[PDB]
């Protein structure tokens, strides 16, 4: 309301109000938590079909960057998308020029100098996205962090981005997160993603799920999901 | 030093016919003094009456053929039509041109079928010129097939002989007996022969052994 | 390889063997060297044939943009100065390219000479080649400029046939082409033996 | 559908048995008020 | 809308309508395929009688077989003739054959919409293109958008929606030539403000058969006394 | 409304409004429908024309040897995507040796049509691409968007009016998955004659079909391989 | 590489039943000093092919970095397609005909070996480009020496087991210890099959030296 306009300048009471709807336009998204245990992390994302037009399979936000990391978009998906392949990119240059993993913390400060570099100029808009990135090693442990469409990059155990981002972590905090090794984590995050609107806005909503851990001795990838079957069986005796 | 070329050798022949264009090829690949392969086929079919050979360093002449291969899917792809044979004469000259001072180290003959519906072999050089004759012979085998073809099929050199126009299955006789004598003689020449044959109805192909040294 | 070309009150004539070898090598006797730029013009092969090819190709397509761009027909001296500007851009880098340039004009007759060099110059009688000097002196033998026809068919014929029965590397069909004042016309394609038969008495 | 079509929807079936004249609505004419303009347009369609 | 790289709420072409638009202003054109092949007529609209009337172009030649026409703006039309002029030439240059009239008109359209002043302006001018290649006679219509397609007998320019109309009354698949030529001088002289004689029309006619010289020079005053 | 211009600028609500106009020039084209089976897939538009006398501006296009797409929307950006998948199409088919599988060619035009959706000095590209492939593991039928958030389905159609379209095909998705060609095309036709308006008849010189097969190069179609496939029909239920 | 600093020796590789062995000694040998006789000239792709070379070492280790990564970059497509043998033969020919193309050769001699769908597959690749199929191939000095007895055998009988395959290597191995300079007594088998990709360890040979008896 005076001046919003371009992505250079400031206020008069001094902030970038281009910033700010670009993160509040990840807040129409959806939801997606991510927590990690003592020998893992695990994603998952309340995934919507529109009406009955999907194949259930396709576009998948849950990504996969490198052999130990993947993200957990929401928001503009072709924007994250293509912010998955810098990532892919940055992967690519240390272990061509450094012949091993990149630890998390170098690829997120990456990462977050090139979101913050979408966000300085006046020719280009702030990405519209919020993504998460887990991973895992021998010599480090299990690592998740997070970055915001602004570029703040810092990390945590658990973390939300959707609607329900107070409404998720309300229930998250209270998990026993430390004592509890993934494979139980994976229906702990099945009931806190199936606790959020089962029906009260849309029709249905589908669940995925990632995994990184060191019981897939460093390999990051989604669940067979169908095997032990967790969401429903569990899901069902959740309403009550 | 590095030699950017080196000899692989090889023999194509095409003979031009009233409604065919026949074009034969051995398929031994070797370097100095061994051999790499006894199954290599010179011959490519690129349309239904198209099929063009390609001997000299086998890189280059593998290079060439995906290139062709691409040309010829985008003029396809452009004008709804396949190429004639004098168009893919023109192409290739165009793009031996191309490359003029960096060569492919490459013999090249183009047989097929004109839009007349009659027999046309076209010939190359490395460097880029072509023209429409009845018979060549292109590789190693070159100056040991040429003037049994000008006694066979010009009838040139010869007293009171008529012309007959030279029918098909005369042709193969023809093209089995002389790879067989140029196989006797040259060092570059056996093991196989493939026999490609272009006519209104499609092509067809006939694999000839021969001796096995 | 030998080719020659002189114009008089009647036109143009130009003549050439079809012998094109490979070093000691005959690799055709059919080799057409004249080649067809258009229907007012007629450009030769005159060392190397890829190079005359090429660029007497990309001249004739800067005819037919001349000429449609101006709606009238170009001359024969912006051809060979055109040609000329074209071949000096490589200039030392190995091109060999001796061709002549033939052609009618709103002066009438009109014959330039374009070398690889680049000397373009006028003139009246030209000849390229390895055994040009022999049609170079049987020509000037036989020269004038009120000839007949057929006395320049025969000169022509008879200097291709002397070149070819001294040079080694010439040969093959005997060319025969008229240029006039509409367009140009072929007259004959004669092989040697023919000639051989015919004027060796 | 908003209600203004829909009430746009049963007016002109309405005056679309009143073209014939009819003393009664078909759900032809339903089907027509359905498949009007529904405040759609138009188009040119102008490549 | 205000500039070429903004769409609309709904879908207007903007940088393009308005080209569209600029179009209607031009001088007409009427051309018409027939098996037997192409004619095509226009008028000039001479101003003064200083104006020397063959200086004025709307048929040009592109190739020994393939004719054209203008409309609106003359230099848009002249860089898409020089440019068609040029990349039949190289057609030519490496097939030894004629580029037919299809591939010449996809090969303008190729760039007859692409403006870009960054990364100019959308051009200004409707053009007919007739041409003999190996299918018969072809009769083509583009566009500024670029939108090409086969017409049987297009009219551009001002005055073709009567055009069209008084055309499609008399129009069908198998008629004649002459029949043709003098159907569309008539449609010519009811669209027309002048009085028609030998200056302000010009036919250019292709036949398979008299595929050189695409016009008729003042024998079309003995087609226009034939009326 | 000030704001709603430019791609650059972010809406106050988070919607940039260009992507939402680019969708509303899609909108407009013509309507087009494409299916699969689990062996072949099939993809049917509609075809119209300026004036009577003129020929129809043709939707079917060739791509590759086993890609074909359709197309709605603009056509100079039809034709720009177009040459750019025969130049991504040969230029694997150059270096791999092996035809494209569909997915990674699709991601490919997402990160094409990334930029013009990003800075500013392009426009979202008009464009309506289904597309029909074959990689190891049979048909796939995708479609695009202007946002370029390609989408994966097993029947789908856009266009003008293709929402009957798509509740024949909520109404057949379960029947299309058994069928072989001939069918399965007229089911393709079961949903283009209601894309259209009652008071006409779909025609011949107006439809196009193009079939890619498991075994079956790509081939489009027009009225005489088509003649086949408009007998075998009913009329419409009056 | 104008001169190759580090050359390594003969490769052996020969198709059989559903499988590929191929087998290269362990010697790094500048000149004539065996310098690195520790080194592995054996990349184990994927799950399907396998690569084996000659030559500059160094080019090998470059070529294996970015093999490597490219391999790493389908798999991370997700898509569930590989790269066949073939299209990796493809891709190798073009990057060193690319390489020789601009007058700065990559000095190798490299083996594609690769089992895929039922069939299998033996790709040779030359500095200069040169390449093409073959039920045996045979590197270096190898194309004049092991040749012959691969191309008899195979001439003897067109098909073959894994075991006879790899008692041939074996032999073949222990000739080329004979009177091969650049060789040396320790080399590794690897061997494709619809399984896997193995490597097997450092084995030797046995030899014979009873003419050194007589005069």
């Amino acid at each position: 309301t005076g001046y919003d306009l371009s992505a250079s300048t400031f206020s008069p009471d001094g902030r970038v109000f281009q910033v700010e709807y670009a993160m509040k336009a990840v807040e129409n998204s959806s939801t997606a938590i991510g927590i990690r245990c003592k020998d893992g992390v695990v994603f998952g994302v309340e995934k919507l079909v529109l009406s009955k037009l999907y194949e259930e399979g396709s576009n998948k936000r849950l990504f996969n960057v490198d052999r130990h990391v993947g993200m957990a978009v929401a928001g503009l998906l072709a924007d994250a998308r293509s912010l998955a392949d810098i990532a892919r990119e940055e992967a690519s240059n240390f272990r061509s020029n450094f012949g091993y993993n990149i630890p998390l913390k170098h690829l997120a400060d990456r990462v977050a100098m090139y979101v913050h570099a979408y966000t300085l100029y006046s020719a280009v808009r702030p990405f519209g996205c919020s993504f998460m990135l887990g991973s895992y090693s021998v010599n480090d442990g299990a690592q998740l962090y997070m970055i915001d469409p602004s570029g703040v990059s810092y990390g945590y155990w658990g973390c939300a981005i959707g609607k329900a981002r107070q409404a998720a972590k309300t229930e998250i905090e209270k998990l026993q997160m430390k004592e509890m090794t993934c494979r139980d984590i994976v229906k702990e995050v099945a009931k806190i993603i199936y606790i959020v609107h089962d029906e009260v806005k849309d029709k249905a909503f589908e669940l995925e799920l990632s995994w990184v851990g060191e019981l897939t001795n460093g390999r990051h990838e989604i669940v067979p999901k169908d095997i032990r079957e967790e969401a429903e069986k569990y899901a069902k005796e959740s309403l009550k | 030093r590095f030699s950017p070329y080196v000899f692989n050798g090889g023999t194509i022949l095409a003979i031009a016919g009233e409604d065919f264009a026949i074009v034969a090829s051995d398929t031994r690949l070797s370097e100095g003094f061994s051999i790499h392969t006894r199954d290599s086929p010179k011959c490519y079919k690129l349309t239904d009456k198209t099929v063009i050979g390609c001997s000299g360093f086998h890189g280059d002449c593998l290079t060439l053929t995906k290139i062709i291969e691409a040309r010829l899917k985008m003029y396809k792809h452009s004008n709804n039509k396949a190429m004639t044979t004098g168009a893919i004469a023109a192409m290739l000259s165009t793009i031996l041109y191309s490359r003029r001072f960096f060569p492919y180290y490459v013999y090249n003959i183009i047989g097929g079928l004109d839009e007349e519906g009659k027999g046309a072999v076209y010939s190359f050089d490395p460097v880029g010129s072509y023209q429409r004759d009845s018979f060549k012979a292109g590789g190693s085998a070159s100056a040991m097939l040429q003037p049994l073809l000008d006694n066979q099929v010009g009838f040139k050199n010869m007293q009171n002989v008529e012309h007959v126009p030279l029918s098909l299955d005369r042709a193969m006789r023809l093209v089995k007996d002389v790879f067989i004598s140029a196989a006797e003689r040259d060092v570059y020449t056996g093991d196989a022969l493939r026999i490609c044959i272009v006519t209104k109805e499609g092509i067809r192909e006939e694999t000839v052994s021969l001796r096995k040294d | 390889t030998t080719t020659l070309a002189f114009k008089f009150r009647h036109g143009v004539i130009v003549a050439a063997d079809s012998r094109a070898t490979a070093g000691a090598y005959i690799a055709s006797q059919t080799v057409k060297k004249v080649i067809e730029i258009n229907p007012y013009l007629l450009g030769t092969m005159a060392g190397g044939a890829a190079d005359c090819s090429f660029w007497e190709r990309l001249l004739a397509r800067q005819c037919r943009i001349y000429e449609l761009r101006n709606k009238e027909r170009i001359s024969v001296a912006a051809a060979s100065k055109l040609l000329a500007n074209m071949v000096y851009q490589y200039k030392g880098m190995g091109l060999s390219m001796g061709t002549m340039i033939c052609g009618w004009d709103k002066r009438g007759p009109g014959l330039y000479y374009v070398d690889s060099e680049g000397n373009r110059i006028s003139g009246a009688t030209f000849s390229v080649g390895s055994g040009s000097v022999y049609a170079y002196g049987v020509m000037d033998r036989g020269y004038s400029y009120d000839l007949e026809v057929e006395q320049a068919y025969d000169l022509a014929r008879r200097a291709i046939y002397q070149a070819t029965y001294r040079d080694a590397y010439s040969g093959g069909a005997v060319n025969l082409y008229h240029v006039r004042e509409d367009g140009w016309i072929r007259v004959s394609s004669d092989n040697v033996a023919d000639l051989h038969e015919k004027y060796s008495g | 559908f908003n209600g203004a079509q829909c009430k746009a929807v049963c007016v002109e079936a309405g005056m679309i048995a009143l073209r014939r004249g009819a003393t009664e609505l078909t759900h032809e004419d339903y089907m027509e008020g359905i498949l009007e303009v529904q405040a759609k347009k138009k188009a040119n369609l102008q490549y | 809308d205000r500039g070429v790289n903004t769409f609309s709420p709904e879908g207007r072409l903007f940088q393009v309508e308005y080209a569209i638009e600029a179009i209607k202003l031009g001088s007409t054109a009427i051309g018409i395929q027939t098996s037997e092949g192409v004619c095509l007529a226009v008028e000039k609209r001479i101003t003064s009688p200083l104006m020397e009337p063959s200086s004025i172009e709307k048929i040009v030649e592109i190739d020994a077989h393939i004719g054209c026409a203008m409309s609106g703006l003359i230099a848009d039309a002249k860089t898409l003739i020089d440019k068609a002029r040029v990349e039949t030439q190289n057609h030519w240059f490496t097939y030894n054959e004629t580029m037919t009239v299809e591939s010449v008109t996809q090969a303008v359209s190729n760039l007859a919409l692409q403006f870009g002043e960054e990364d100019s302006r959308p051009f200004g001018v409707a053009l007919l293109f007739g041409g003999v290649d190996e299918k018969g006679p072809q009769l083509f219509h583009m566009d500024p958008s670029g939108t090409f397609v086969q017409c049987d007998a297009r009219a551009i320019g001002s005055a073709s929606e009567g055009a069209q109309s008084s055309l499609q009354e008399v129009y069908h698949k198998s008629m004649t030539l002459k029949e043709a030529i003098k159907s569309s001088l008539i449609i010519l002289k009811q669209v027309m403000e002048e009085k028609l004689n030998a200056t302000n029309i010009e036919l250019a006619t292709v036949q398979p058969g008299q595929n050189f010289h695409m016009f008729t020079k003042e024998e079309l005053e003995e087609v226009i006394k034939d009326i | 409304n000030q704001y709603d211009n430019d791609v650059t600028v972010w809406s106050p609500q988070g919607r940039i409004h260009q992507i939402e106009y680019a969708m509303e020039a899609v909108k407009q084209g013509s309507a087009t429908v494409g299916l699969k089976s689990k062996t072949h897939a099939v993809l049917v538009a509609l075809k119209r024309a300026q004036s009577e006398l003129a020929a129809h501006q043709k939707k079917i296009l060739h791509v590759d040897n086993h890609i074909g797409i359709s197309i709605a929307g603009l056509t100079a950006d039809a034709r720009l995507l177009c040459n750019f998948m025969r130049q991504e199409c040969l230029d694997s088919r150059f270096v791999f040796d092996r035809p494209l599988p569909v997915s990674r060619l699709v991601s490919l035009i997402g990160s094409k049509t990334q930029i013009p959706t990003q800075r500013y000095g392009r426009r979202p590209y008009g464009v309506g691409l289904l597309i029909a492939g074959y990689d190891d593991m049979g048909p796939h039928i995708f479609q695009t968007c202007p946002s370029a958030n390609y989408f994966d389905c097993r029947a789908m159609s856009i266009g003008a009016r293709s929402q009957s379209a798509r509740t024949y095909l909520e109404r057949h998705m379960s029947e299309f998955m058994e069928c072989n060609l001939n069918e399965l095309v007229k089911h393709g036709l079961r949903a283009l004659r209601e894309t259209l308006p009652a008071e006409q008849d779909l025609t011949t010189k107006n439809v196009s079909i193009g079939i890619v097969g498991k075994d079956l190069e790509f081939t489009i179609y027009d009225d005489d391989d088509v003649s086949p496939f408009l007998e075998g029909l009913e009329e419409r239920p009056q | 590489t104008q001169n190759p600093m580090v050359t390594g020796t003969s490769v052996l590789g020969v198709k059989f039943e559903g499988g590929v062995v191929i087998a290269a000694d362990m010697l790094g040998s500048y000149g004539s000093l065996a310098r690195f006789r520790n080194i592995s000239r054996i990349m184990r792709v994927n799950n399907s092919t396998m690569l084996g070379a000659s030559g500059d070492y160094a080019d090998f280790q470059y070529l294996k970095q970015v093999l490597g990564q490219m391999v790493i970059d389908e798999e991370l497509l997700g898509d569930g397609h590989s790269y066949s043998p073939r299209a990796i033969h493809s891709w190798l020919t073009r990057a060193m005909y690319s390489r020789r193309s601009k007058m700065n050769p990559l000095w190798n001699t490299m083996v594609i070996g690769g089992y895929a769908d039922g069939e299998s597959f033996l790709g040779y690749v030359d500095m200069l480009g040169v390449a093409y199929e073959a039920p045996s191939l045979a590197t270096g000095y190898g194309a004049y020496l092991a040749q012959p007895l691969l191309r008899e055998v195979l001439e003897k009988q067109p098909v073959l087991s894994q075991t006879e395959a790899r008692d041939l290597v074996e032999r073949c191995m222990r000739v080329l210890y004979y009177r091969d300079a650049r060789s040396y007594n320790r080399f590794q088998i690897a061997t494709v099959t619809e399984k896997g990709v193995e490597i097997e360890g450092p084995l030797s040979t046995e030899t014979n030296w009873d003419i050194a008896h007589m005069i």
